[PDB]
RNA sequence: CCAUGAUAAGGAUUAUAAAUUGAAAGUGUUAAUAUCAUAAUCAAAAUUUAUUAUUUAUAUUAAAUAUGUAUGUGUAGAUAAAAUAAGAAAUUAAAAAGGUAUUGUUGCCCACCAAUUUUUAUAAUAAAAAUAACGUGCAGUAAUUAAUAUAUUUAUAAAAAUAUAUUUUUUUUUUUU
RNA sequence: UAUACAAUUAUCAUAUUAAAUUGUUAAGUGCUGAUUUAACCAAUAAAAAUAUAAAUAAUUUUUAUUUGUUUUUAAACACCAUUAGGUA
């Protein structure tokens, strides 16, 4: 009766609980795609929009 | 989908042999020492004056089972049924004539039993003695003969 | 399904130049077309 | 409904069963299997081996396939030559391993008389059990007592597999918990 | 696949597998196409190797070492020949030419229902009748056909030496003779 | 562990493995191994004397000499002697199918021969020829001579009826199991004890032993023994009255392939006391083609 | 070892061992143990146990003989009986297109070669009997309609 | 390695073929004829 | 195979000549390659190799 | 290529040669040890069983006779082909003649329809059953269906070669028991054993070994 | 890797007599082989198969379909019944050739390795029968434990080892011989494979 | 603040034997990106924070100053540890079976929504095609009640449900009981 | 911009020599009542069983015409409703 988003959330995290990356990495684990690390930076030059700091 | 783990190493069950025929390498041979430029081999120098067989096309292309190709792997008894149902039936009503020509290995140097007693039904047959009766008689005189042979072993 | 047929092999050429022998050249050659214009100047 | 319907047989305030029971019944035409019990013929174990025979032919499972859920021709047919090649392949499988067992056999005979070579025949049958011993009847016949009792056979039947109700019973013979599409 | 790349020389559809064989005694060259004789591939092929090659007893293509067909004759005439020789091994009493064979997608067909054991369309035509009903019907008094000389035929050919007339000469077992170019 | 089920002792290497083996267990009593064997000859030596004394502790050679048995060759060497003997040979030299002694053979054998114990013109080929029917005879395979009428009759394998028998039917389904009991017009003794009619439908175990073996015998026991008085009452009040402590004669039939069945049977072989089954049967509906059935998931 | 392509799942029940299929043997002594254990009785059977060990002592010899034949048996089957995963599965319906194909065409021949691979219409359960006069009761070839 | 391994050998008393040769290796039709000169590719030529 | 090649990780030499090494977890030797056999410290004739 | 049997590669024989038995055997039979052997003597040209069926595709079965009674009329005839419940036996199972599938269908249903036949099950399984053939265990068929079959066989014959092997290994520690019982037992064992084998151990009269007893 | 070189140095001139065995043995008919045309086949095609100018495959095949005598199966037909012929003339040439042709240095070893894998090989099922692709070198072929004439066909090494719950972590803290030495940098923790934490008394 | 790398914890199958029951996949401090930065014990000090074995009813505060709190039927839920000089003993590991993804499920892909625009067309037309980021979804991809074909039907959209016919659905042994 | 398919086997609409079509049987309590299902559920509930032997391969299918929607007792049963039924 449950929903399959909720299930497959409640199965990942079980498995997760009662339980590779070096063996074999993927082209964008090695360019840090994948990696949520890894962010973006913007030009350092400040709007006008944006509500001043403190 | 499903497919068997080795179908993409499958080897070609209708031209794998026909790499290993000898008269491909006879002919290749025979050009690549007739260039002038390739030291004979001792197998092409032998069997230039002895060249295989013709006829020993192999059954992958002779898609034909009854097919005997090869005369030395051939293997078809040259008896006739009834000789092979009369021999049977003389071993089973005696184990001494048919035990007795071969016994632990055939020599096939000496004189069979069964043999003479074949020949000895095949002429009692023409004189005009059935079946049963030939066999009858046949075993009889074989066992004559051995009784003559443990009355000289008693003597 | 969509592609055209393709041969196995290459057809003979000495069948593929005697196959030719009632080509349109052939009969102009033998003079079978009349001629009812004026043809070349 | 039919007599093998899910709904048939029900109990309820407003249904009463079709058919006469009793005597000349309703089943009286149609009991595939009638057996006068006896005594010492224990009627569960009767039932025991006429349930391995229905389950050993593969009627039972075509019962209840049939006749619990609805399965289209074309499925009922593609399981049932599904089935006859399996048994066909697995016929062909069981081939060379009674070959084998039969060579196998070859050479045990062939051990057994490597044995009487080396032991003497009358000694080979005297350790088989040869009533060499029998001076009187009583010895040979306590022997034969004992092969008399060995000789008989009784009932090779074995416990049928139980039924597994699965949720929604997507197949309705299946009897182990082993998955199949 | 080689059926991917090769289409001229192999055929990947299904109902096409019985090939282009042109050996074949029937109105076409394509056995797929045919409609005399339908290929059992589950049951044919025990001694003509592939269910769709022709039978043994409709080939028109021979082997070095295989057998030829039979001479169906219906020894005597063999008293000229060797004593001992017995019945030549090309001299057959029971050899039909046009044998139907059974083939169950032919003669026992079972599409039409659900393939259950004891249904499916099938004909007796195909071999001949085992029951005991057949002699029993068919039993007469007076005597048979060859003792009441109804045929008048005989054999299709004139005279043939082997099995008509007294057998003389030599046997000859390979086609040697019997293919020959004259050259006189 | 870690959040994890402990191993078993299996995995987990032997506890003592840091022990020589000759300390489990240890072999201590060494100094009376010489006594127990000096007390063991001394015993045997006695049992020895014993024996003698019973009987003779005496063995001898017989020198014989091969001139001796001259007699004997000369009796072999006549030709009756080498004619029985040659008889015998050739008795002897038909194919043996017997490899070394086998008691089944010999079991049959004796068998056999116990059961012993307690129990002009040869017609011609032309003969034969002519005679059809004898062709067909001696391959016929059939009865021949005076034939059994059990063997014809269509009704010797069928049940024998009687107006006094209770037919009991045990119903088993997918989730449920129920007995009923009948009299032979078919009225109906007794009203009906299913799964969910005593409880035990829609509980503990839910869906899965509901149509067991289990519920079907608790089932069928609880009918069967509220039956009996009912049955009992039934046939006093029909005029017919029980006798003093008669067996009443069950017609057991069953139909469903489910687990329902083997309890069922067997609730039935334990109140045997007073039902005295005569009868058995099954019966099963078995679909031919019929109307459509309700579609399965599949 | 794969027979006609396809890897044998399992080769112990082949032999009989730790299945259903098993062997009986020394059935009377396990019948006497068993009916003596049943019976109340006086004290435990263990002269009836060692009757049934001393039947079954050899049991263990015989089981590994089997089993170093079931070895041998299948260092046979790699050999020569198999292919090792080389050629098409014969087990499933859609691995012999060619017999059903062959089924059709017989039927599309029978039918004066118009319809292929189709079945007759579906009937009433009691079509033959409820239906009225003027309606097709048996129903015909796909072709007749 | 593998080149002399394979390697083969023609008879060159006729210094070309006397009867065109048709075949396919690997799909590709591959025609072989008697001309007056070596006409062919550039790589095929040097092969020949 | 143990039961060919003996449970041993080094030649059969006493441990006096043997160093437990230093950053590897292994023994070396301090006279490399150079083993003594047991009878160089034993004196000759040595019962079980005592002084 | 594969054999039509069941798909084996190669083709079935035990002795090809009338020879190879000598040539294994060569040392004995130069030493003379094969001069009354029985082993080489009749295994020398054993060859495996013909394991096949005769009539696979089912035209041998009925006999003509039963054909000729395979009427409406008479359904002993009819049950012995059809199982206990009534239905008919799959081809797999019981091939049958096409003609006597036909003739059976065709008589059920003539017999079901008059009233001379039950719709479900056979009332004379019973008295078919010596109509039917009888596979029995004491005797046993080279081709069975069955694997179980044949492999009980096998465990008698090793379990009979086992028996010889055990007989003849405890009478001769028998023997040998009382020989040196007979010799003495300071006369009888030797020094050495005296000395040494003389003490209670694992192979001499142990204690249990095991726990829990 | 001492006992590998040694078997290696050991077992470099089986292929020959895997093929003079097949020659033996396979070929049902090879006629008489004390004749000295036969004998010249074998003996050429033997020293073609020891130099590897010729693979076993063809090689076999030359010998099969060399021409022995006109009418073959016709003068057979006088000699064999079913055309098995006694396999000592046959050893007797395989033996022959390689003692004249320097194959080995040691004479006996040819002869011992033509009997061994013989007698061998004799009781297995179907000792004479081979699959045309695995009965000689191939692109699939079989194990070196499960070839036809193999000298290790017949073994019963141990293949089964109880493993315990600590087995993957402590893989090296037994009696291991390392190919390379583990340090400080990889094992965290490890003294060595030559130390004894439990040790005994010894006198 | 941020200002590249590097050691930890985490026992599930190479066993008795002349032997060890702790892992490499990574744990605050350590070696390239800068661009207001004085945050550092030398005593006597300020629980709100996941990752910690405390002494239970005969005798009780003396040396650097050193714990005033909670007696309540060995008492809910939830949870921790050990088969190694300790003491524990018959039911257990050991099958098959998949990519439409290659950026490889954090993936391709689907219509709708939204935005630009092209072609046929001049009729208040219709149809078709291109497009890296939005919105609604998760339809398909062994893919979470299988998929394919035709017909009907519903509608925010992929589609869904039925009737019939198929498997480019991954598969499990009955030769007359 | 002009400049050489195949014809030995090609999966979306090119069917054309083929034996079909029709059988008249089965099942009939109301009784003190919990059947089916993952769950809800609706109202008498049991049922329809017979085949083969026989119709030429052709020279104008150039030619009629034909391919699972086919209308009524039960059992199945898609839109829609939600306490839960309708509908091939
Ligand atoms: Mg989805």
């Amino acid at each position: 009766l449950t929903n399959r988003w909720h299930r497959e959330e409640a199965a990942k995290k079980m498995l997760d609980q009662l339980r590779r990356r070096f063996e074999y990495q993927k082209m964008g684990d090695v360019l840090e795609i994948n990696n949520a690390k890894v962010q973006p930076k913007g030009f350092p030059t400040l709007t006008r929009g944006i509500k001043p700091g403190c | 989908y499903k497919m068997p783990k080795n179908m993409g190493v499958a080897p070609r069950f209708d031209t794998w042999n026909e790499k290993y025929e000898p008269w491909e390498h006879m002919k290749r041979m025979g050009r690549l020492v007739g260039t002038g430029f390739y030291i004979p081999p001792e197998w092409y120098n032998h069997f230039r004056m002895f060249p295989p067989i013709n006829h020993n096309f192999q059954q992958e292309k002779t898609l034909n089972p009854h097919n005997a190709s090869e005369p030395t792997q051939d293997d078809t008894s040259t008896l006739s049924p009834e000789r092979v149902a009369l021999r049977d039936e003389l071993a089973r009503k005696s184990r001494l004539v048919a035990s007795e020509g071969m016994r632990y290995y055939n020599i096939f140097w000496v004189r069979k039993p069964l043999d003479t007693m074949e020949k000895e039904y095949y002429e009692l047959k023409r004189r005009g003695v059935d079946h049963g009766e030939a066999i009858r008689k046949v075993l009889q005189g074989f066992y004559s003969g051995l009784a003559v042979k443990k009355r000289v072993a008693a003597i | 399904r969509s592609g055209k047929a393709r041969a196995f092999v290459f057809r003979d050429p000495s069948l593929r130049m005697m196959r030719a022998g009632s080509g349109y050249q052939q009969l102009r050659r033998m003079g079978m077309p009349m001629q009812v214009g004026m043809g070349w100047r | 409904y039919m007599m093998y319907h899910r709904k048939a047989m029900g109990t309820m305030k407003y249904s009463k069963w079709k058919g006469a029971h009793g005597g000349i019944s309703h089943f009286y035409g149609r009991t595939p299997m009638v057996e006068e019990v006896r005594p010492n013929e224990p009627i569960t174990l009767v039932d025991r081996r006429i349930m391995h025979y229905v389950h050993h032919s593969r009627l039972r499972h075509f019962q209840l396939f049939r006749s619990y859920q609805e399965k289209s021709n074309s499925t009922e047919c593609k399981l049932r030559e599904g089935e006859m090649l399996r048994r066909r392949w697995h016929r062909r499988l069981q081939k060379s391993f009674i070959a084998f067992m039969q060579f196998k056999t070859m050479k045990v005979l062939e051990d057994q008389a490597r044995l009487v070579n080396t032991y003497g025949q009358a000694a080979v049958n005297a350790a088989l059990g040869d009533p060499w011993n029998a001076t009187d009847n009583v010895a040979r016949e306590r022997k034969s007592a004992a092969v008399r009792r060995q000789v008989r056979a009784l009932p090779m039947v074995n416990v049928v597999p139980k039924h597994v109700a699965t949720m929604k019973q997507i197949h309705n013979d299946r009897f182990n918990y082993r998955w199949r599409v | 696949p080689i059926e991917f790349r090769f289409y001229q020389r192999y055929a990947n559809h299904p109902n096409r597998q019985s090939g282009i064989q042109f050996l074949t005694h029937y109105n076409t060259h394509q056995r797929f196409r045919v409609n005399k004789d339908y290929i059992d591939y589950m049951h044919w092929g025990k001694e003509q190797g592939q269910a769709r090659l022709p039978h043994r007893h409709q080939r028109v293509a021979f082997d070095f070492n295989d057998q030829l067909h039979p001479t169906r004759i219906g020894y005597a005439w063999f008293a000229s020949q060797d004593p001992t020789f017995g019945h030549h091994p090309d001299l057959s009493s029971s050899f039909d030419p046009n044998y139907r064979v059974f083939s169950h997608p032919e003669h026992w067909n079972k599409m039409f229902t659900k393939r259950r054991p004891g249904e499916g369309d099938i004909d007796l035509s195909v071999l001949p009748s085992r029951s005991l009903l057949g002699p029993l019907m068919a039993h007469s008094d007076t005597k048979g056909i060859p003792y009441f000389k109804v045929d008048n035929r005989g054999h299709s050919n004139g005279r043939v030496p082997g099995v008509n007339a007294p057998f003389f000469g030599e046997f000859d077992q390979k086609m040697m003779q019997a293919m020959s170019r004259p050259l006189n | 562990r870690r959040g994890k089920p402990r191993p078993r002792a299996g995995m987990f290497p032997d506890k003592y493995r840091r022990v020589p083996m000759l300390l489990k267990p240890q072999q201590g009593g060494q100094q009376y191994f010489n006594h127990f064997l000096i007390r063991s000859t001394n015993d045997r030596l006695t049992q020895q004397d014993v024996d003698n004394a019973s009987g003779q502790a005496h063995s001898f050679i017989s020198p014989q000499l091969p001139q001796m048995d001259w007699r004997n060759m000369s009796a072999r060497s006549s030709e009756e002697s080498i004619r029985e003997e040659m008889r015998q040979l050739a008795e002897n030299d038909v194919m043996q199918h017997q490899r070394v002694f086998n008691e089944r053979m010999w079991y049959e054998k004796e068998e056999e021969h116990r059961m012993k114990a307690r129990s002009p013109r040869v017609l011609g080929g032309d003969y034969f020829k002519t005679r059809f029917g004898y062709s067909l005879v001696k391959n016929s395979e059939m009865t021949q001579g005076p034939v059994d009428y059990s063997q014809l009759d269509m009704w010797g394998e069928m049940p024998r009826y009687t107006s006094d028998m209770v037919f009991l039917y045990l119903v088993s389904r997918r989730r449920n199991t129920y007995a009923v009991a009948y009299t032979y017009e078919g009225k109906r003794i007794l009203n009906t004890y299913t799964a969910g009619n005593r409880g035990l439908k829609g509980g503990d175990r839910g869906f899965r032993s509901e149509g067991s073996t289990d519920n079907g015998h608790q089932v069928t026991s609880m009918y069967l023994n509220d039956l009996l008085p009912k049955l009992r009452e039934m046939r006093a009040s029909e005029g017919r009255p029980m006798g003093r402590g008669e067996k009443v004669e069950l017609v057991v039939r069953v139909m469903g392939f489910y687990n329902g069945r083997q309890g069922a049977v067997r609730a039935v072989q334990d109140r045997a006391n007073e039902f005295h089954v005569r009868y058995f049967e099954d019966i099963t509906p078995f679909p031919l083609n019929g109307p459509k059935m309700p579609r399965g998931v599949f | 070892p794969s027979h006609s392509g396809s890897p044998v799942f399992t080769q112990a029940k082949l032999i009989g061992l730790s299945g259903e299929e098993q062997l009986t043997m020394c059935q009377s002594e396990t019948m006497a143990l068993r009916l003596c254990m049943a019976k109340a009785g006086k004290e435990t059977c263990e002269r009836e146990s060692r009757a049934l060990d001393s039947c079954l002592g050899r049991v263990g010899h015989l089981r590994r003989a089997m089993s170093e034949a079931c070895w041998e048996f299948n260092d046979w089957f790699i050999q020569n009986v198999s292919d090792n995963h080389t050629k098409p599965f014969q087990h499933r319906p859609h691995d012999w297109r060619h017999f059903y194909a062959q089924e059709k065409l017989v039927r599309e021949r029978q039918q004066n070669g118009h319809a292929y691979g189709r079945r007759p219409k579906q009937f009433s359960f009691g079509a033959r009997y409820v239906k009225t006069d003027g309606y097709g009761k048996r129903p015909r070839l796909p072709y007749n309609k | 390695r593998e080149a002399f391994s394979n390697i083969i050998a023609v008879d060159l008393e006729q210094e070309g073929p006397m009867y065109p040769v048709r075949v396919n290796a690997d799909g590709v039709r591959v025609l072989l004829y008697p001309a007056r000169r070596i006409v062919a590719n550039f790589r095929v030529a040097d092969i020949l | 195979p143990m039961s060919i090649r003996g449970p041993l990780v080094r030649p059969d030499v006493p441990e006096d000549q043997y160093v437990d090494s230093w950053y590897i977890c292994t023994s070396m030797t301090h006279h490399m390659g150079d083993y003594r056999p047991w009878s160089a410290s034993a004196p000759p004739n040595a019962f079980r190799f005592r002084p | 290529r594969e054999g039509w049997l069941f798909g084996q590669q190669v083709q079935l024989h035990y002795h090809r040669f009338p020879d190879e038995q000598l040539i294994t055997n060569l040392s004995r039979w130069r030493t003379g040890e094969t001069v009354g052997d029985i082993a080489m003597q009749q295994f020398r040209n054993a060859q495996p069983f013909d394991i096949e069926d005769k009539d696979p595709q089912g035209v041998q079965r009925p006999s003509p006779e039963v054909y000729m009674k395979l009427n409406y009329k008479n359904p002993a005839t009819i049950s012995r082909f059809l199982t206990r419940t009534g239905h008919m036996y799959p081809a797999d199972i019981l091939p049958l003649n096409p003609e006597a599938v036909v003739k059976l269908r065709v008589a059920k249903a003539q017999a079901i329809r008059i009233g001379l036949y039950p719709r479900f099950g056979n009332p004379f399984w019973f008295r078919s059953q010596k109509f039917r053939p009888k596979a029995y265990q004491e005797n046993y068929d080279p081709t069975t269906y069955s694997t179980k079959r044949t492999v009980e066989h096998f465990a008698y014959n090793w379990v009979q070669t086992d028996r010889i092997r055990r007989y003849f290994r405890e009478l001769e520690a028998v023997h040998t028991s009382g020989s040196a019982s007979a010799r003495g037992s300071g006369g009888g064992t030797t020094a050495e054993h005296k000395q040494q084998d003389q003490f209670y151990s694992p192979e001499n009269q142990p204690i249990s070994l095991h726990r829990n007893n | 890797r001492r006992f590998k070189k040694v078997y290696d140095v050991l077992s470099e001139n089986d292929d020959m007599f895997i093929w003079l065995c097949h020659t033996a043995m396979s070929v049902l008919n090879p006629g008489d082989m004390r004749s000295r045309l036969i004998y010249n086949h074998l003996r050429i095609l033997a020293e073609s198969v020891a130099s590897g100018e010729m693979t076993q495959r063809t090689a076999f095949r030359f010998f099969e379909s060399a021409v022995r005598s006109p009418a073959y199966r016709e003068i057979a037909k006088r000699q064999l019944e079913g055309g098995a012929a006694t396999r000592l003339a046959g050893i007797s040439a395989a033996a022959d050739v390689m003692r004249r042709m320097g194959l080995t240095r040691r004479p006996m070893s040819s002869y011992f390795e033509l009997y061994q894998r013989i007698v061998e090989r004799s009781e297995a099922m179907t000792p004479w029968g081979f699959p045309p692709l695995f009965q000689f070198e191939e692109r699939l072929s079989l194990e070196p434990r499960l070839k036809f004439f193999s000298r290790a066909s017949q073994q019963s090494l141990e293949r089964r080892r109880r493993g315990h719950v600590m087995t993957p972590h402590t893989t090296l803290h037994g009696r291991r011989i390392f190919w390379i030495p583990p340090t400080w940098n990889r094992a965290g923790r490890f003294l060595g494979p030559h130390v004894t934490l439990y040790p005994g008394m010894t006198p």
